[PDB]
């Protein structure tokens, strides 16, 4: 009934803000880039019973990078994540993809730009396409405000317990 | 004991092979086991034979030992004895060799192997030319004979790939990878020669998927020969893709070719598009629904689905000018264009956003052909009226078929999110680009060109659907909604006219449809859409002022509807219509004497009494852009006092009672009321603008002394309680209205028409009561939006405020830079703002700088290095880009210029070149680049004063390109003087053109982290030694004339 | 002109069907669903004022926020609206009462559970504060109160009241209801006056005949607030949300027709 979801993106992505909105409705304003990673759980309760996802909060800074590929392995669904307010930071996703389905042949995965809230966005869905023929997921996500906040989750959930009609719940 | 660091001794495996297993299995303790992982790279890794060869979890632990190695390769390779290169060489060769053909490496996963395999893509990334000349020739025959090291090696093709055509952007310097490509390019017929005979003769199906995949990525790169003066295109059509497992690497392949320019290969494009179909429709019929197969389809099929998805879109896309130029080819991409119909009923809004992709260019194309509609009328004689023309006469009935389309999947056109600031205030937050809306757009857009190709059509399918609602009973909200938002999308794309009968129809046939049905669920949403579609066509509401006045009546009326939302509905709808039809609101109409905004603030009360904070908000919005428009001055103030009249009355309340006491601003409801109230305040000076000063004046200077009441009595209380007293009701009250007051003021200098004045006015009393408050805040209280608020009310009023940078300077510049000079985290608002007002103080206000103590002006730099070290994107580029302004803003006082280079210049190249060799900051690239290309450019002459002091034959060109070059060994003592000379003297040759000096700086990324050492000379010394001399030679065919 | 057909069109389009709403503006002004008829409704829905309702279920319901004509599921529409008053009754002498009511927001007040708190016309939560009323300081013995809420008095003036320590008053007619505030409001420790448990003060509004002579009187009064408008409730009804022709508003005027080189001087005054 659980997951181990590699959580890739460059630096100052938003990933640990994500994840950690994710996991007490905080939002951390400071960039305090991690080092390594930090595997957090999160669970969620649906349709049928709970799910825990296993975030490894990776790092983005080549600097600090850590084990990178060593983290993903064992992965059974992955999000790259970008900030859609630097043009830069979608220009390497296609390097973060390389290097986890070097690990992971098949395992779903999701694309997040993030930032969505910023009313200077530089990442115009326009320039947004590389999931498609790479044939993963995308979504607009902001920790900021929760825009499509839930939905990286939903998805990922959908397809490994393999229930198109899983609907989160309250409880 | 458990926690072991790792030194020499006799060093074992059992233990290591624990850390691991810790790290991917457990809990906590991981935490130290990963952080101890990392240490273990150091040293070196005299383990890794160690760990490699003596193998549970064991392949892990292998894993790990690779990633040292890899390391070791990816750098060290050079300098490393010639005899141990070959060691690792054939270590790895072999070790593959072995891993593969096994009767269970299914459990040893594709891991191990494709880390392995990329370990020698890594290796040859080193020697392969040169130190490894037989090696392609080699594998080629070792695959010949044994499929087991084939499969395998055509997976050290396929990354070999990649890496030297795909991602060696950054990762390689510019020319090795020149040297590479012509390198595979040379010898890649050996090896195509090879996929082409696994394809034709080999049976095993696994070795011949895998060699689709390592075309599938060959296809970005590989001469056009080998594609079209081969048939392979034929392989795959014929012989892979009607094949279920091999069907989508097939497709996919298809996909890429089908994205070339045809140019010389169109006969080669017709028939891979006719083939392609002849398999298509044998598979995927086009009397199949491609919806359920989608929905009840498993992922076998989806990506089938979406990567027809994309044949489809870019082929058509990308080759239609060559699919009509043959009555043949005509019914093919009929076909074709069906399937397209076909794939768009699909549910999945990615897949869809590519069909609308084409949708959206077809349009285009046949809106540049003619964007007028086909002239109606029939001939005299009856013959055609030969009026349409050429290509669309090709798509009539399927552009019938995408307005059919784009009006019943039409997009939701906003997109609202209810989400609470930072404050416990709960608030709806409007959004203005997501992907979402995006969606919305192009699907307008599609409608409004298929509008202009035959609006007639347009009309006609909307009734249609209206209809089947009324009656019709395909009557469901959900498509209620699609209607009218296409409706609402279409407005403005129909002669007026036109556009008149047509609304009066639609929306008189949804009254109709409003009361047939029983009920107020439906009532409403109804309603709403009427509201929408109304609102939606201000041309109308300006033609017909009985009607408008007759809307906003009934707006007002819905405005005590307590069913959901229909309030929200209400205001949003009066904004709109108070915005466009802004102007009917003010001045008198025929059919009554006095002008409508009067009734309405005779009547504001009444109105809004039901309503929520925000709604009234909205409100006050709503009659500010009515008295925005009232430009007869003396009627307009009249105006904006009965119009702010209301909450006037509040605030000179709580403004008496804070007389005899001022405790009352002390009060959690009477904060909540200055809150609201200045809101209030602030919206109608939005709509207002600058006129609204009438107002504010009013108001400015008691509200200041409250806004800085409010302030004193926050850090009082966090001074005496901790950061921990911000969360809770009333310190987060507080802040509201000294946020909301900052906005006020901000809101107002923002949009006026006068500067002298407002500087001479509304400017002195921040002074006192904003900005040295803001000193005398403690730290963790001190508001940040004043500095930003400084920032908006300087670029407003530049020249103006220049004399007064001084005393704000003062009261902010250093209180706020120690709280952002310790690390690069605390504070990160103060931080970002701190310097957007750095920024524009330097923008617009230079003089300022120039007239202080040189060692202030110093302290201003310094800052500005300390922004653009910053890891915060945002931080860092606004310092940058006060850089490069500031360079420039130096270039004009020739007096100050001089001294600035002759203090700071070299004082400058340090710290630049400090970031740009640093591994976090590659968004400067651009900025980093830009500046030191300008700075080296202006040494080329304008730094017309000595700084080595040898007199001029130590003239400064050569000066400076000996102590960048200095500079650079020292901090980086491997690179041979040799990368050194290149590097620097490619500073001042490519000088000029900044997107080639900025490859240039990633060349340099590349030498440094990786150990050239001295043998090694790969790095063609030479050819780019005459290679930046055609950049030279181009500086003077531009810059001389 | 056709579109004139929308105009009047657009006139027909409604979300309610009460007749002779509030919303809109008095059925003189305009010229569809209202009548000339209040006198008729008010007589049959008296008429029909044998209690069919378990009202003291919903006390419980509203003061608790458990959700198991009609009762009204949440917390909007949980107040008793006024329709417009227009057949001024044969029997106004000495069968009906009227509050001036002052400007602000009208609100149901609902205090149990140690809380209280104020909700629009329509479920929506506006304040959650402190009181007096039996509930809303610190025992299944809840209070709701139908009132406006006066910002510039920071000022609850109650109107009638549905519900007091627990026992609802939706089943008595007005005469007493009112009774029972002017006897039981002004009785509380503290209520009418402002404190850090009574944060806002509560006054009772006033109520007088609509005799002649009174409506005369009355017209020409000092307030503690600023006038919105006249209620009028005929003597005998019982408490029912929604828009009743038994409670008619009016505003003010209405009656004796109805059968008649720098800013500014700085308030405040400290620090430059
Ligand atoms: N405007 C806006 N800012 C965001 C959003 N998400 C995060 N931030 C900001 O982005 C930064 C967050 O840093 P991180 O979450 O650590 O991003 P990261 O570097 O990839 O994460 P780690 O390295 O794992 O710590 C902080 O400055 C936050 O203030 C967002 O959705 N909108
Ligand atoms: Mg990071």
């Amino acid at each position: 009934v659980q997951f181990k979801l590699v959580l890739v993106g460059d630096g100052g992505t938003g990933k640990t803000t994500f994840v950690k909105r994710h996991l007490t409705g905080e939002f951390e304003k400071k960039y305090v880039a991690t080092l390594g990673v930090e595997v957090h759980p999160l669970v969620f309760h649906t349709n049928r019973g709970p799910i825990k996802f296993n975030v490894w909060d990776t790092a983005g800074l080549e600097k600090f990078g850590g084990l990178r590929d060593g983290y993903y392995i064992q992965a059974q669904c992955a999000i790259i994540m970008f900030d859609v307010t630097s043009r830069v930071t979608y220009k390497n996703v296609p390097n973060w993809h390389r290097d986890l389905v070097r690990v992971c042949e098949n395992i779903p995965i999701v694309l997040c730009g993030n930032k969505v809230d910023i009313k200077d966005r530089k990442v115009k869905a326009k320039s947004i396409v590389f999931h498609r023929k790479k044939n993963l997921q995308y979504y607009d996500i902001s920790a900021k405000s929760n825009y499509n906040f839930e939905k990286p989750f939903l998805w990922l959930a959908r397809k490994l317990i393999g229930d198109p009609n899983l609907e989160f719940v309250a409880m | 004991a458990a926690r072991q660091l790792l030194d020499f001794s006799q060093k074992l495996d059992i233990n290591l092979l624990d850390n691991v297993v810790n790290c991917l299995y457990h809990g906590e303790g991981a935490q130290q086991r990963m952080a101890q992982e990392v240490l273990t790279h150091l040293k070196e890794h005299p383990d890794a034979w160690t760990r490699v060869d003596t193998i549970s979890q064991n392949m892990n632990t292998k894993y790990y030992g690779l990633q040292i190695l890899e390391n070791v390769i990816k750098t060290r390779w050079k300098i490393l004895p010639r005899n141990q290169c070959e060691g690792i060489k054939k270590y790895v060769v072999g070790l593959i060799i072995k891993t593969s053909s096994d009767p269970t490496c299914v459990e040893k996963e594709k891991v191990y192997i494709g880390k392995l395999n990329m370990i020698l893509v890594q290796i040859l990334k080193q020697e392969w030319p040169k130190h490894w000349p037989t090696f392609i020739s080699d594998i080629v025959g070792a695959s010949r004979t044994s499929e087991s090291l084939c499969q395998n090696n055509m997976v050290i093709l396929k990354l070999l790939s990649e890496e030297v055509f795909d991602f060696s952007s950054g990762q390689i310097t510019q020319v090795k990878a020149k040297h590479l490509k012509d390198s595979m390019c040379n010898e890649f017929s050996q090896i195509f020669q090879l996929c082409q005979f696994v394809m034709e003769n080999s049976q095993n199906a696994p070795l011949v998927h895998a060699t689709l995949e390592t075309l599938l990525r060959f296809l970005n790169w590989i001469p056009l020969g080998y594609i079209f003066e081969t048939k392979l295109i034929s392989t795959l059509i014929y012989k892979f893709l009607n094949v279920p497992m091999f069907r989508n690497v097939s497709l996919k392949c298809l996909t890429e070719i089908a994205g070339v320019s045809v140019s010389q290969y169109e006969e080669q494009f017709e028939t891979l598009f006719t083939l392609t179909m002849m398999q298509l429709k044998q598979m995927l019929p086009l009397n199949t629904n491609i919806r359920l197969a989608y929905s009840n389809g498993k992922d076998d099929e989806q990506n089938f689905i979406q990567n027809l998805s994309l044949f489809l879109c870019t082929f058509l896309k990308e080759h239609g000018q060559l699919l009509e130029k043959r009555l043949n080819l005509r019914e093919a991409l009929m076909e074709a264009l069906h399937y397209m119909l076909l794939v768009s009923e699909v549910e999945e809004t990615e897949i869809f956003k590519i069909c609308l992709e084409y949708w959206n260019h077809l349009a285009a194309e046949l809106y540049r052909e003619s964007p007028f509609s086909t002239s109606a009328s029939p001939l005299l004689s009856g013959s055609q009226h030969f009026d349409i023309p050429p290509r669309r006469q090709l798509y009539l009935t399927v552009l019938s078929k995408v307005r059919l389309l784009m009006v019943s999947r039409m997009a939701k056109p906003e997109e609202v999110l209810v989400v609470e600031n930072d404050q416990g205030e709960v608030v709806r937050e409007f959004m203005k680009d997501t992907d979402s809306i995006n969606l919305y757009k192009n699907m307008r857009e599609t409608l409004v060109y298929l509008t202009h190709l035959d609006y007639v059509d347009t009309e006609i399918i909307m009734t249609k659907k209206l209809q089947n609602q009324v009656n019709g009973t395909e009557w469901s909200w959900k498509n209620l909604n699609t209607l009218c938002w296409a409706i609402g999308s279409i407005s403005g794309a129909m002669h007026e006219e036109d556009e008149k009968r047509f609304l009066v129809t639609v929306i008189k046939d949804l009254l109709g449809l409003c009361e047939q049905k029983r009920g107020k669920d439906n009532k409403a949403i109804i309603a709403s859409n009427i509201m929408y579609i109304v609102g939606q066509y201000p041309r109308f509401l300006r033609a017909h002022w009985k009607f408008l006045k007759t809307v906003v009546n009934k707006l007002f009326e819905f405005m005590h509807e307590t069913h959901d939302g229909v309030q929200d509905m209400a205001c949003d709808t009066f904004i709109k219509i108070a915005q466009k039809c802004r102007r009917h609101f003010v001045q008198v109409q025929v059919g009554e004497v006095m002008p409508f905004i009067d009734e309405i603030l005779n009547n504001i009360n009444t109105i809004i009494c039901d309503l929520q904070p925000q709604q009234v908000h909205t409100f006050y919005e709503a009659v500010g852009y009515m008295i925005g428009a009232q430009t007869d001055q003396t009627v307009q103030e009249h105006l904006i006092e009965k119009y702010m009249l209301l909450p006037n009355q509040v605030w000179d309340s709580i403004i008496q009672q804070a007389t005899k006491n001022v405790d009352i601003l002390k009060d959690p409801e009477t904060v909540k009321q200055l809150g609201s109230i200045l809101k209030t305040n602030v919206r109608a000076c939005k709509a207002v603008g600058h006129p609204f000063v009438i107002q504010l004046g009013r108001i400015y200077l008691d509200m200041l002394n409250v806004y800085k009441c409010l302030s004193e009595n926050i850090s009082a209380a966090i001074q005496a309680n901790g950061e921990m007293v911000t969360k809770q009701p009333l310190i987060r009250s507080m802040r509201t209205v000294k946020r909301e007051t900052l906005k006020l003021i901000s809101g107002w200098v923002s949009r006026s028409n006068d500067p002298q004045m407002v500087a001479e006015n509304f400017v002195p009393p921040l002074l006192d009561a904003v900005l040295i408050d803001y000193q005398r805040n403690v730290p963790a209280a001190r508001e940040p939006e004043v500095l930003s608020t400084m920032a908006i009310i300087v670029n407003k009023l530049g020249g103006h405020i220049t004399a007064e940078i001084p005393q704000i300077f003062d009261a902010v510049f250093e209180c706020t830079l120690n709280m952002i000079n310790k690390d690069f985290e605390e504070y990160p608002e103060h931080r970002t703002n701190f310097f957007l007002l750095l920024q524009a103080v330097n923008s617009h206000c230079f003089p300022a700088f120039l007239a202080i103590p040189p060692a202030q002006f110093k302290l201003v730099l310094d800052s500005i290095i300390w922004a653009f070290k910053h890891t915060m994107r945002n931080v860092a580029d606004t310092g940058l880009q006060i850089l490069f302004t500031l360079l420039q803003n130096v270039a004009q006082e020739e007096a100050a210029a001089q001294s600035f280079y002759q203090t700071y210049f070299c004082d400058i190249l340090q710290h630049i070149f400090s970031v740009v060799t640093d591994t976090s900051h590659t968004a400067g690239l651009t900025m980093h680049a830009s500046i030191l290309a300008y700075m080296f450019n202006l040494v080329e002459e304008g730094k017309i004063s000595t700084p080595l002091n040898p007199g001029n034959p130590v003239n400064n060109q050569m000066f400076i390109q000996d102590y960048v070059a200095n500079l650079l060994k020292s901090a980086f003592p491997h690179l041979q003087d040799a990368q050194v000379k290149l590097f620097v003297t490619g500073l001042f040759s490519l000088n000029q053109d900044i997107p080639a000096f900025k490859e240039h700086l990633r060349d340099f990324l590349v030498q440094i982290k990786e150990f050239a050492g001295e043998d090694t000379s790969d790095l063609f010394l030479e050819e780019r030694e005459t290679a930046l001399r055609q950049a030279q030679e181009e500086k003077h065919k531009l810059q001389m004339s | 002109g056709s579109l004139n057909e929308l105009a009047l069109k657009l006139a027909g389009l409604d979300i309610s069907q009460d007749l002779n709403s509030t919303a809109a503006p008095h059925p003189r002004l305009s010229q569809y669903s209202s009548l000339e008829q209040s006198e008729r409704r008010r007589r049959l829905l008296e008429l029909q004022k044998s209690k069919r309702l378990d009202y003291v279920n919903h006390a419980r319901r509203l003061a608790e926020d458990d959700w198991t004509k009609k009762l009204p599921k949440h917390y909007a529409n949980q107040l008793m609206l006024s329709e417009w008053l227009i057949d001024v009754p044969s029997d106004l002498g000495q069968e009906w009462i009227v509050v001036v009511c002052p400007v602000g927001k009208r609100a149901l007040i609902v205090a149990s559970r140690g809380s209280t708190s104020a909700y629009t016309k329509s479920g929506y939560c506006v304040n959650r504060f402190s009181s007096l009323l039996p509930g809303g300081n610190r025992a299944k013995d809840y209070t709701i109160l139908d009132c406006i809420y006066n910002e510039v008095n920071q000022t609850y003036y109650v109107l009638d009241v549905m519900c007091w320590r627990g026992h609802p008053f939706y089943d008595c007619q007005t005469d007493f209801r009112f009774y029972w505030m002017h006897s039981k409001l002004p009785e509380e420790e503290g209520l009418g006056e402002k404190t850090k448990l009574n944060p806002f003060k509560f006054v009772g509004l006033k109520n007088f005949p609509c005799t002649p002579e009174s409506l005369c009187d009355v017209l020409s009064m000092d307030f503690p607030f600023e006038v919105d408008g006249l209620l009028f409730y005929h003597k005998q009804t019982h408490y029912s949300p929604g828009s009743t022709p038994l409670v008619g508003w009016l505003r003010p005027y209405m009656v004796s027709d109805v059968l008649g080189h720098s800013p500014d001087h700085p308030g405040c005054l400290m620090e430059n």
